[PDB]
């Protein structure tokens, strides 16, 4: 069937878009930075707002363009709990406890595949309880992933280029547990349960009024 | 001889039949109930069309000529969707002073263009009731017509290239009958039966028909159609 | 010499290939067994929900759309309400559990069964015809042309609940079924009883379902 | 060390190779059994077809290139009808069943057969003299010596249809063999019957034919 | 044999070419649109009208050139009854549903293979009928197949770029039911069996010529 959990679910798409030239006068816009979750695509997160829990691998795979030799691209993956980068270039890219891809343009796309990793049994889509005890409702930092850093490699004179970085991403080894029933209302926020009450269903006109 | 076919019409008549691709009209063998109605099958006799000196040709478009006939023609009105074969008689009566050839044939999903280019057509240009539709020798002109122009066959073919079909060639000086056994052909099981034309009969005469002096000026045909192992979808609740 | 062929080299969304561990050498937490796990999507369109039958225009309040109003004083041979069988279009049956999850398939059928569950006074009596038509064939317009359908004549004083299942339902991308239901004989009670009472109605798939190619649902807008 | 060969990293229009599901994860819907399924192209080819023998110059009215006139005032020793055997180039048979699956090829061979019906009354009778000539001679120029060749006197009186087997057909890229037909004793009637019949003619493949290399046709025009 | 059916329809031919420019006053011309259909190609429409229905599963290659760094284009495959885009970028292109293949230039030519889409258990050439009841002649959904749309991959900021798309097509794995005699008059219309009349065959001159 289509219909298993695995395969629901199994599909890739799109999660995130950026750009940044390599000569600015922000720093900030000389990198990506993304912190990974499946909040931010509106289409995706209603399919996995089914399941209280969910445990599944990520791969990520990742497309790059370029406009004005050859172009090689670090792309860095930060397990959560390890150093982040504030500038360009600073120790924390130099850190061999985060791995790294060197990819040059011209080649397949470059990918990796990132595990389970969480030391609870499961990720937990829904979270009802506090961080602290009474910016702290419906938060865990069990549920929390790594973050990609891009950063264009070159030499110790920089030279203007503007890249464009897509990121897809695909769940895989997927098992989920406890339905939920699915959202009616739209999403308000992108950490939040909020929502603003929607009528149940579009009207009719008469209870016994059944013309197609 | 004569074989003396009975349903509770009778038929006396006799070559030999022609099955189809050497299918036989057969049954389908949950979620869709179906049932069977076997009281549909008995003959349903067209009238008489004459073969003149002038005619050169006829066609019917099935299973909207039996449309009208008793029972048969009012499953069509109850349940929408349904199948059947078909058992097909046509049959001359004719002397031995007459001479002629005609070639029985049924041709599935048999589309055919307009007369005039780029011209749409009303569903009263080819299929209306139990009538027979005529073949012209000159091409047709005229805006609401399909194109009936006879060495084209209405669809732009060979005319002597339709015996690639279930045929039988009624030749008036050896035979006078021809039975065809045409089974149920679609690409889907089941399909309804006013939004579509299995297939379409052609009585086409090579060699017109000559009779000398002081004799009939005509020869009827006679098409006589039994449907065989029709079956409908069920119209009753499931368990 | 399959390594310069045309396929190859290119990077294709719906491929499956291994790819690099970006760490290896990391001890997964093992799993536990957590009751619930689903394993297929027909185990969650096959649970009952509430169908809002009287979801009529002018409703000034939500919950009342749960509620098919019947009352003691109501003409005989008078229609209670109609439905009509087509759970991915229909508006009546489009927000359900078995409706939201065939929004996301292009092509299913199968069967789904509805229940009907009287939910007045233990005092109540009186009856009621639920007819079915066929797909493909018009709503009766009376009570007495309705019964020479399929039907059941429902007690109320004798059943609280009466079950229908309805074959031949198909995506149809119309002609669909009915099932309309019809006074028999009003509603009949004791001395200081309520005057009204309310019909729920609950839907589900049965077990024939089956959907095929994936797609977006048309319920979320960016 | 062959994914740095000469051969591979090209695209070759009528290369076999797999190539990526373009979405795998879907059911396709299984095959029915359909009545009448073909599985090579000489059973298209081995199927009779009315051949339009009077194609000649001058006919005004199509339907009248498959009727072969006979009349009963004829001069005897007259010809009837002339063939020339090659059914790729030859007019007459460049339009059959047989002739338009074999100009999707550019060589074959085999053996083709020829069947000639007398369509007229009943009541008539006569002889026809059916002569042969084989590829590179002369067709005969009188009925004496159309005799003296491979012939088949075809009684009317007794028969309704003869066949003939026709050897040594090739594609000759002429040289080709000649079926003729004369009168021999007119044609009788009795009072009251029709002065006019006419013979139709058929042709097919045997079943020796073979082709090779295919190729499009040259009766499309872009 | 060469005679199969299999090999008779299993060669691969040309079926479409496009072209488009990124930079254009048209939003029609910056990427390509294409209904799959095998009644554009005058040579290959007659060799599948010679059967009634048909089932197969297609493979579809396709060369492109550019004129004006590496330029990507995508490929997306619409299954019938999908999204459609009606702009150069627009959410349409963003659905995980529809296939896609992001292609670099010089590299061997992008392929998929589309397998039998359809509800129906064959394809039909020919279908005598109606579509809602007596614009409806000769048209039915069954036979119905998919969409390809290009659209050259690029930054935030076009840039001019002219490119030509070939499409070649071959049908795979076929199997065929019921023969048709083989068309006679010329094609003058590309969805309709509109035609003009035509003689049976080529005059000769008289019933005795047989000179070569």
């Amino acid at each position: 069937s289509e219909s298993t959990v695995e395969n629901f679910l199994g599909r890739s798409a799109c999660v995130y878009m950026e750009e940044y030239k390599t000569t600015d006068n922000d720093v900030n816009k000389k990198f990506v930075a993304w912190p990974i979750n499946t909040k931010q695509m509106v289409q995706m997160r209603r399919k996995l707002e089914m399941f209280t829990y969910l445990r599944f691998d990520m791969e990520v795979t990742f497309v790059i363009t370029s406009r004005q030799p050859v172009l090689t691209h670090q792309i860095m993956y930060v397990p959560p709990g390890g150093p982040i980068p504030a500038k360009v270039d600073d120790y924390a890219w130099q850190t061999s406890t985060n791995p790294s891809i060197f990819w040059t343009e011209g080649n397949a796309p470059a990918r990796m595949s990132i595990p389970f990793i969480s030391i609870g049994n499961a990720y937990s889509n829904f979270y009802d309880g506090w961080s602290n005890f009474d910016g702290s409702y419906g938060y865990n930092t069990l549920n929390n992933l790594g973050h990609i850093y891009v950063r264009h490699v070159s030499g110790s004179s920089p030279h203007p280029i503007t890249s464009t970085i897509r990121v897809y991403f695909k769940p895989k080894h997927t098992r989920a547990w406890v339905p939920r029933p699915p959202r009616l209302c739209q999403y308000k926020k992108a950490f939040s349960v909020d929502f603003t009450p929607t009528p149940i269903t579009d009207t009719r006109k008469d209870i016994n009024t059944v013309t197609t | 001889r004569s074989i003396t076919l009975g349903n509770s019409t009778i038929t006396t008549q006799e070559a030999n039949v022609v099955v189809g691709y050497g299918r036989w009209p057969t049954y389908l063998r949950e979620d869709q109930p179906t049932q069977p109605d076997v009281a549909t099958c008995r003959f349903y006799t067209l009238d008489s069309i004459k073969w003149e000196k002038g005619s050169v040709g006829w066609w019917w478009k099935f299973p909207e000529a039996l449309s009208d006939m008793g029972l048969f023609g009012q499953n069509m009105q109850y349940h929408y969707l349904g199948r059947a074969g078909y058992t097909i008689h046509v049959q001359c009566n004719a002397s031995k002073f007459h001479q002629g050839c005609l070639l029985v044939v049924c041709v599935p999903e048999a589309e055919m263009g307009g007369a005039v280019v780029g011209q749409a057509f009303s569903a009263t240009a080819m299929a209306n009731g139990d009538k027979a539709y005529e073949f012209t020798s000159a091409t047709q002109s005229d805006q609401t017509k399909v194109q009936t122009a006879i060495h084209n066959a209405g669809m732009g073919v060979g005319v002597g290239n339709l015996t690639i079909y279930p045929h039988q060639w009624i030749n008036l000086r050896t035979n006078n009958s021809a039975t065809i056994v045409m089974p149920y052909i679609n690409s889907v099981p089941m399909d309804n039966m006013f939004r579509h034309y299995n297939f379409t009969l052609m009585v086409i005469p090579f060699v017109k028909l000559d009779y000398a002096d002081t004799a009939s000026t005509y020869v009827p045909i006679t098409v006589t159609v039994a449907p065989m192992c029709a079956e409908y979808n069920g119209l009753r609740l499931a368990q | 010499p399959t390594m310069n062929t045309p396929g190859s080299t290119q990077f294709l969304t719906s491929d499956d290939f291994q790819s690099p561990c970006a760490l290896p050498q990391f001890d997964v937490t093992p799993s536990m067994n957590i009751p619930g796990e689903v394993k297929n999507l027909m185990e969650i369109a096959e649970v009952d929900s509430v169908v809002p039958v009287n979801n009529v225009q002018d409703t000034t309040d939500q919950m009342e759309m749960f509620r098919i109003p019947v009352t003691i004083n109501a003409p005989l041979q008078q229609q209670v309400f109609g439905l009509r069988l087509q759970p991915g279009l229909d508006s009546v049956f489009k927000h359900t559990l078995l409706g939201e999850i065939l929004n996301y398939y292009a092509h299913w059928s199968g069967s789904m069964k509805l229940t009907f569950v009287f939910c007045g006074s233990a005092m109540a009596t009186g009856k009621f015809l639920i007819a079915y038509s066929p797909p493909g064939a018009n709503p009766p317009k009376t009570r007495k042309d309705a019964m020479l359908g399929t039907h059941i004549i429902w007690d109320i004083g004798l059943q609280s609940s009466c079950v229908l299942c309805v074959p031949w339902i198909s995506q149809t991308h119309t002609s669909a079924g009915y099932v309309t239901c019809w006074y028999q004989t009003g509603m009949i009670v004791p001395p200081g009883t309520p005057n009204s009472s309310s019909i729920m109605c609950f839907a589900s798939a049965c077990n024939d379902f089956s959907v095929r190619m994936l797609r977006d649902t048309p319920f979320i807008s960016q």
